[PDB]
């Protein structure tokens, strides 16, 4: 019964469930992020100056968890693998 | 074309934002550095003079 | 597909290093010189 | 419809395929690059006032240096400074040359771009992580030996996590590229969905979407420089 | 009940029994109760101390460079100086609050907030 | 039962999923990153103008994802991927 | 099988799936940035009066957010894309 | 297949995702709120009674947003949108 | 098939949901509020009296929540609503 | 394709669901209350006497909540309510 | 097709939901008692000898969950209930 | 007639993936949160390192345990799927 | 239908799992070590480099886990087990 249907059917459920942990993880590292950087700024004004230096770095290593996501998430939608 | 219309109405409004808001700060920035090198350059050569 | 590899990763390639050529030669080594 | 994953100009030369566009944008940014290279070397002055070419120049070149010495000894890796340096205004470039207004019809109501920023391709990407993945390998067998690197790698920070530590080194080059192409290539994806909307509607959502887009661009660029200092400092140590 | 003892740096002003200690300290207002874990925090600048003792009315002190040591047995605030409620003129810190000095202000906050004028 | 009946069941289904995680993902980010705002303002009240410009930055990127996955939903149920 | 009633049942559950993540994420994020107004009302009482304009622009957003969410269930279950 | 059937299968599984989601969500906001609160007392006992007006604020715009999945519950489970 | 036991199943997975979020969202409010009674009893033993006060409000609060659950869980399982 | 393998499959599905959500909050409850005793014992070794009394408290909470999770998750598999 | 397929395929993947709670639980739960171990010894060195007495208790009220939902696996997959 | 064989192995799939999801979440956030104990130990008592290792590790190793158990039972899942027809 | 569909929609959906939680637990993750770098280096400014060390082997647990599930979703989606 038009076997690609449920093959799209299957890949935007696996986008939907790809952008969803990928956001998921993204709002939670960036605010835990911002929450530290503001700590930190709170703590003396001076040290601002090096805390964007690790603060990037950690959003670098957190926004990389999401639009590595985010590249598959196309792959699954639009080049969507065993389309038939 | 509309879709470009529309793109050339959205580059106007983040040029206008940029000179209203952006432009000032870094230009600001950049004449301050500048004012401290020649600043630096003058008192070398004053220095060297005395 | 788009994520798949193509000819073109040789070309940009390419172009990155005439590119360090440029900044190793003509930008860096005078900026730390004037610094 | 979108009709993500297009291009244009493809052609083939000895059996192999090339985007045309990716070649141009990437062509663009390096001529923008040695053109601002040229023009302070023209006009860069050790003892007069600096113009803003110059100041932006060592602006960069001070903040690599401060990572490279803070991370590493700043005399051990020269050759860091240039590589790390002219990542980010490439890659700085080649997202904010997309600001500019090339998006128009394609006489099927699908935005096309004059201009896509390499990033959105996987193969300029894809280059840039393995030419950083392969030099920082090198220069980490230049400072351990040809068998040591390897050794010391594979033995990480603690020798009985070896596993964890394949996989580690096999996370720093993929995680270099996707991430950049994620952050360029959901713009230049995004774009195209506002082109969906007409010219008194598309125009606010697309300018708030690239005003933020500079910004992501330049924190980009950033980051990519910076990681790909630190993992130099990481594979060159003892 | 818990022994506090208000100790200033030229003598002893004050101690005894007592069951309920409420100071400021940089954190925050803290609460210091018998079996309070062991602390040494510093009073804020402009610091008040409101003791609470059985059989009789809270004391209220305004105090200067306090330093709350708080021990298993013991709670003890260390006043470069100090004044009881009953010592302290409303007219004078209202006068002298917000003065040039900031040591001046804070020293009149805390007479005000001991006299409750807050 | 004619399969873009499917297709847009599946897209449905796959918007649901990037709503729930990109709501869940901004409020938590914001709610963290304010509670770093709200801590650093109680503590240092003259910190406040230095407050407020890290924290914006953290829900630039925050809010950012969310935009993201505002846009991909309508992709989904507005423009569904091989809906054909 | 009617295609309208698959439809409608994909659009009602993506609807359910957006209430879920909105409280969820509304719920967690207004209880942190609640954590904090009452940390900083405890610790230092004279700040309540300055602590309302960060928490409210906090929460202010929180609830947009899971607002903004809301909307679009509204359009699940009322204007279903792609409905017949 | 009945189309009401599958389309209230949907409906079902719709409001159970609605009350998982305000579940969980009023579960961690009223648990970091009377964290928050508890904590609170045990640095300053006697000021129990001024943090519940504070308290009462985050509890009562927690617990308040879960309650509105509660309504609409009843919209998607007694009186379902595109009922045949 | 009996439209019915598509109705049943989809009953049983809604009240599934329900749990899920209810039993989560009790165990982590329960667990936050347990820390910080566990701390404030560390740092005042002698307020313990004092804070099982609010404690037993948020328990009392969070649980609710948990029980409302349970409550309409029975009548997904129970008394299915739109049932044929 | 009978009617009663439909209802014990969605009776499988929820009871699935039942334990997962009662796990992920028994074990991250668990692990908070657990962190808060710790603490505590680092921080006064002679004061697990009275730490472990609104420890046990709390572990009593979530397990129960567990546990009522457990039950109905037995009822649901042996005894599928609905079933025919 | 066959009852005991779709038996069957509900079992597989009520048993994978199980796991995933369990695994989230476990792995939460067991880091944030961790967390909690290494501040204390970082805090009191010597403590390490009695702060392992806690930590393990606190490890088996995690451990115990997770495995409790390993055995369930057994009675969902080898032994599926309501096969026929 | 669907083919039994086609939904035993959806199922499995779908069900090995919820391992996986549950137990990656599980060990990435475990370790994250240890991670975050070793930093702040070692930057509050930077010659407390290798004291602080000993504990360290031995929190990421059940937490990767549980995660590697994960694994194990989906190895099952995916390639000895239980109840094949 | 054709078997084929089915098998390839169930990996597509398993894949989408695999990357969520491998999404959500690596951003997570990153983003509470981050928070631990960054407090560290607001602590004490000079601990840059000795801090390094144990934040680049959190993240190298975290990101090694995350790319596990990356390479197990490669394998489900392109070579897909049990594919006849």
């Amino acid at each position: 019964l038009d076997p690609n249907a449920i093959i799209t059917a299957g890949a935007l459920i696996g986008g939907g469930l790809i952008m969803g942990g990928g956001a998921i993880g993204a709002g939670i590292g960036d605010g835990i992020a911002g929450n530290a950087l503001i700590s930190g700024i709170a703590r003396q004004p001076e040290a601002q100056g090096r805390l964007f230096t690790p603060f990037f770095i950690t959003v670098g290593l957190v926004e990389a968890a999401y639009f590595i996501n985010l590249a598959f998430m196309a792959l699954f939608v639009f080049a969507t693998p065993g389309l038939q | 074309m509309s879709i470009f219309i529309g793109q050339l109405i959205g580059f106007a409004v983040i040029a206008f934002i940029i000179v209203k808001w952006v432009v000032p700060p870094v230009r600001t920035l950049m004449r301050n550095q500048q004012e401290a090198v020649r600043a630096a350059l003058a008192e070398s050569a004053e220095a060297a003079k005395k | 597909n788009f994520l798949i590899p193509n000819g073109t990763f040789f070309a940009v390639l390419i172009i990155f290093l005439i590119v360090l050529g440029v900044i190793s030669k003509w930008v860096v080594p005078p900026i730390s010189k004037v610094l | 419809a979108i009709h993500v994953g297009h291009h244009t100009l493809v052609f083939e030369l000895f059996g192999m395929t090339f985007n045309g566009d990716t070649i141009l944008a990437t062509a663009v940014t390096a001529v923008i690059v040695i053109a601002l290279a040229f023009y302070l070397r023209a006009k860069v002055t050790s003892t007069g006032v600096p113009s803003g070419v110059q100041l932006f120049w060592e602006a960069l070149t001070i903040q690599m240096r401060q990572q490279i010495e803070g991370s590493i000894g700043m005399k051990i890796a020269p050759f860091v400074l240039p590589l790390s340096v002219t990542i980010f205004v490439f890659i700085l470039i080649s997202n904010w040359l997309a600001v500019l207004p090339l998006q128009y019809g394609g006489a099927d109501g699908a935005a096309a771009e004059l201009y896509k920023a390499p990033a959105s391709d996987i193969n300029f990407v894809l280059a840039l992580a393995l030419f950083v993945f392969v030099c920082y390998h090198a220069a980490g067998i230049w400072r351990r030996g040809i068998v040591g690197h390897p050794i010391k790698v594979v033995k990480g920070h603690v020798a009985f996590l070896a596993p964890i530590n394949i996989v580690e080194e096999l996370a720093k080059p993929i995680s270099l590229a996707l991430r950049l192409f994620g952050n360029i290539f959901a713009g230049g994806i995004l774009v195209a969905l506002i082109a969906m909307f007409p010219w008194y509607i598309q125009w606010f959502p697309n300018a708030v979407w690239k005003t933020f887009d500079l910004f992501v661009g330049l924190i980009q660029a950033f980051i990519f420089s910076l990681l790909t200092i630190l993992y130099f400092s990481q594979s060159m140590e003892l | 009940d818990l022994n506090v003892e208000i100790v200033a740096v030229e003598r002893e002003l004050w101690s005894g029994p007592a069951t309920f200690v409420f100071t400021r300290t940089t954190a925050g207002e803290i609460g210091i109760l018998p079996r309070h874990i062991p602390l040494v925090a510093q009073l804020v600048d402009d610091a008040m101390v409101r003791v609470e003792r059985e059989g009789e009315d809270d004391l209220r002190i305004a105090v200067d460079g306090g330093f709350l040591s708080v021990t298993e047995e013991t709670v003890r605030i260390l006043v470069e100086n100090a004044q009881f409620e009953s010592e302290i003129d409303a007219d004078a810190a209202k006068e002298d609050a917000a003065s040039d000095d900031e040591r001046t202000a804070a020293w009149g906050r805390a007479r005000l907030r001991a006299l409750g004028q807050i």
